[PDB]
């Protein structure tokens, strides 16, 4: 059918080495369509674990992480750490939704143990201080997408829309 | 007759309007209008009373009858109000808009013998005067108000503000016939005053609301409990509503700073219950506090004691429309940035906003949803999209694929509620947003949906998690 | 990058010797799409000198001129007097905008030195005498936009607006 | 005839060596009469050229420069790179008009080439840094008017006026 | 927390040694802000005792003494004569209420025993004879309100009112 993987966008660079396939298939729900990013997924209650970057699943609805989802397979020696699961594409909190759904898809999500060893003083953060948008164009929007520098010129578009769209919660301990 | 309580409040970006529809004018500045506080207190009191009456008796009373029941505290044409409001805005001494000079006599030149529309724009940090006759003269001027360079951006970014700014921006000057220079000067001068006063928007207006009580008006029948209910309504107003213009979209949002009772026997259950808001660590705590206050008045507090009086009057279902609070619909999210939140409210509430577009599809229900939850809108029967489709997504008969059916909204059989929903221009929005802060630097976005009386037992489940999704996308 | 050039429209025809480009590139700014003219650039502080009209620059904001701006190089008999410059497509003042442009343009302006030998007392001139119109749509709106008569047949749309949208200030000398 | 050169007034200091003539005869338009500067002129659509800033003609109508218009010839080696023009004194966008002139004048305004290689996005610049205006004090208004310190003892007004009134746009590149 | 001293204003120079603190906290209740006095406090039923001037309680509502609220503690030479009291900041009759309050303040008023050995029949007194006004500026408005001579050149602004507001009653015995 259709398998994808949801990768997060933090202020940290804990993304470059955990993945095997970037595209793989022939379609990507997340898009870059001459306006900005489309079909961004947000997950409630999960808080990033940037040191060994994964989403620690908390049950606080006020916490959230939003990222992109592109097809592939995450470095087969897995399924002991990640959360992989299929859904009918409609119970996804997909924001800036442009495209429709196949109402079935199996997506891998970076999971981490709940970490019952500290007090989870989660903390909200967003992307600013443009220095760290350089590397976010470097390692998520080039390593994965073939569109950058190939079809579209408006890249400061995907500068401000990425540092305006994306926000999340960290654990800071 | 005696000071009852004293509330140090704080409003964020109030859009208070005076006789010129602005918070400032050539004569005085007024950021908080006590008459608006009184009117909104009475409006929230009626909402809260129908809320109560519906959570116990399932009955809804007209606003006339509710205010006739409370006329012992709020007064009417037959009795003077027992409560006297006294706003004290600190720094509230003499301030007014003074246009020390404006350097026209160049705009007047390019205007004569013509009929042109003179538009303004205040971004670029210099006032330009666009003319639809294809010229854009930059205007030099000196005023008394210093638009902080944050207000220009707050108005240019917020699509709602820049929309209500169309009315304070232009004049269609006709100089074809006899047109001296002096009267054109005064025309453009008043246009510039009317445009510049709009930018008097301050952040964090802070005022003290004193409440005085006439004791001479005795405990006639049920004065003490009516008064306690009114004080609860005032707290609910301070918690869920704001002052001024477009409070349904976060502007003018109120926040408690300090409450002080002076008559324990009446208000010492409001003093602490408002102390319950000087420190809000997380969103869940706030939602819990709000559900606490909401439930307190619902069953635990006073009782049906004065609802047993036979002065109220149940509403007609098809000729009346009243609002009441629904405890379920009270999403809360942490803010981290107020200006951007206010700007994203437009993404929430606009038919082509990229948050409700990403939460609702088919667009028809979308229109329907907003038409049922976003106040009045200007839909007109020209290109089919209104024909049937939105009429269908509002039928109280006829299907259940839409979770909201207006009571008497009929298929081609519109009698009253059809015109009221589609034509009555002054309709408040049920979906509302508010922003709160405490003595700490914690800020939260409440999004709620007041329950109306034209909903034929709305599906409280579909719209409920529409609201969490909206509250997420706009923060 | 990109290349464009402005063409003025007085009530006297002297723009037969004109733009290099008939196709040239892959874009046009003053597009007329079944709703009338769009993107008519306005130049303030110039005056038009219709006799081989080069825009005499005044210092008056009331003096303006409205004309077309199409992608092209003037005539190979230029770069001696025509002032060309480059701006990020947002300082120019178009009217009836529909689309947006590619964040930078390089534009040719038919320019004249102020010619300090005759006092610049200007006169506001409109476009009436449709005999001037009935032909102009064949010299500028056919030699460039012969789109008309096969892609457009409602000239009246882009006729009456021509006789109200367009005006200018001619320095009378 | 009677002529006037227009001196720019940025926060820059290319101020001294630009002029030939201070008074010429006995009359000017910029006056300092117990109420501030008067008859100040504004150029619509031109911006400064910080590398010895002479007004490069942009097309932005919302671009402008203010300055002092004083009678005289620019440098007596010029008349090769400027804008020489004369028009009947009623097409001058003035500010604080304390008088009116004899319906004709001939102006030298410093021109600079359009420099058709760099998209010159323009930045608004005002008078700040009270040291800058305090330096400008003895730069030109004394090179122009000896009346300074002879009739205006409250030049702070004048001072404030330089900050109150002299904003412009700057090439930024 | 917060404490103030009530300094009543008689014609007498008997109000010199009344102080222990200059500011103490960060605020004075009374203000003199480019318009004159503000937040003036009246105490009725009290007549001054200009014989080593303090306040003496009477039983007449037509007797009253005006004054100001300076921040501080009295002298350290007390606990036998003055009367300290804590009031919730709304039980003070403040003439010319300019700002707001803090809802609980401790105050010291200079009190004297009624001295029931002579009929305490008092009479009104208005502060005239502006030389005492010009020296009370020195005394009380240049020892505490040194804004006088600092920013506020309009000290006749307070002459006009000290000659017109700060009246009182006195035993005159």
């Amino acid at each position: 059918s259709t398998q994808r993987e949801y990768v997060f966008i933090p202020i940290t660079n804990s993304i470059t080495i955990d993945v095997k396939i970037t595209i793989g298939g022939s379609d990507h729900i997340t898009n870059i369509d001459e306006r900005g990013i489309h079909n961004v997924l947000v997950i409630t209650g999960y808080a990033v674990d940037e040191k060994n970057g994964r989403l620690v699943p908390t049950l606080d609805p006020c916490d959230y992480v939003k990222g992109i989802l592109v097809a592939g397979t995450p470095q087969q020696a897995q399924s002991n750490d990640f959360l992989t699961l299929k859904l009918p594409a409609n119970k996804l909190y997909l924001i800036r939704k442009k495209g429709n759904i196949s109402d079935d898809l199996k997506i891998y999500i970076p999971y981490s143990s709940p970490d019952a060893r500290n007090s989870m003083k989660t903390k909200p953060v967003s992307i600013s201080d443009d220095t760290i948008v350089n590397n976010i164009i470097k390692e998520v929007f080039d390593k994965i997408y073939n569109i950058t520098q190939k079809e579209k010129v408006k890249i400061e578009k995907v500068k401000e829309d990425i540092k305006e769209l994306f926000s999340y919660y960290a654990l800071e301990q | 007759e005696e000071l009852l309580m004293s509330l140090k409040l704080k409003a964020l970006y109030p859009l208070t309007g005076g006789y010129n529809r602005h918070s400032i004018n050539p004569f005085y500045e007024e950021l908080v209008r006590p008459t608006e506080i009184k009117g909104l207190w009475r409006w929230w009191n009626r909402v809260l009373f129908n809320t109560l009456a519906y959570s116990t008796k399932g009955k809804l009373y007209t606003y006339e009858s509710i205010d006739r029941l409370f006329e012992d505290v709020f007064g009417s044409e037959n009795k003077k109000s027992a409560v006297r409001l006294e706003v004290i805005t600190d720094e509230g001494n003499d301030n007014r808009f003074e246009l020390s000079y404006v350097e026209l006599d160049k705009v007047i030149d390019c205007l004569r013998n013509y009929k042109r529309k003179v538009s303004l724009d205040f971004i670029d940090n210099t006032l330009i005067a666009e003319i639809e006759g294809s010229t854009k003269i930059p205007i030099s001027f000196k005023s008394n108000l210093d638009i902080d360079k944050i207000i220009k951006d707050l108005v240019h970014n917020n699509k709602l503000l820049s929309f209500e700014l169309l009315g304070f921006k232009s004049v269609e000057i006709d100089a074809t016939k006899i047109s001296d220079k002096k009267i054109l000067k005064e025309i453009l001068r008043d246009l510039i005053t009317n445009y510049l006063e709009y930018f008097n928007i301050k952040q964090e207006v802070t005022f003290t609301l004193n409440i005085y009580l006439d004791k001479s008006r005795e405990h006639k029948q049920n004065f003490e409990d009516k008064l306690k209910f009114a004080l609860y309504s005032l707290l609910v107003f301070i918690l869920l509503g704001g002052i001024g213009r477009k409070t349904s979209r976060g502007f003018g949002s109120l926040s408690i700073i300090d409450v002080k009772c002076y008559d324990n026997s009446i208000c010492k259950k409001i003093e602490d219950l408002a102390k319950n808001f000087l420190k809000i660590s997380s969103g869940n705590e706030l939602k819990s506090k709000i559900e606490s206050i909401l439930d307190c008045i619902k069953n635990s507090c006073i009782d049906t004691l004065y609802i047993e009086n036979n002065i109220l009057s149940e509403i007609d279902p098809k000729k009346n429309v009243v609002y009441f609070i629904n405890s379920d619909l009270f999403e809360v999210k942490r803010i981290n940035d107020k200006e951007k939140v206010l700007a994203n409210i437009y993404k929430a509430v606009s038919s082509e906003g990229c948050c409700i577009k990403s939460i609702i599809t088919d667009k028809y229900v979308r229109k329907s949803f907003l038409i049922a939850f976003g106040g009045y809108r200007k839909v007109e029967k020209d290109k089919g999209l209104d024909i049937g489709f939105i009429k269908n997504y509002l039928c109280e008969t006829c299907e259940t694929v839409s979770s909201f059916n207006i009571v008497d909204f009929l298929l081609s059989e519109g009698s009253f509620m059809s015109d009221y929903i589609l034509q009555y221009e002054h309709r408040n929005s049920l979906l509302r947003f508010k922003l709160i802060s405490d003595n700490s630097n914690n800020s939260y976005l409440i999004g709620y949906i007041l329950h109306s009386s034209y909903f034929k037992k709305i599906d409280i489940k579909y719209v409920r998690c529409i609201l969490e999704k909206l509250t997420y996308c706009v923060i």
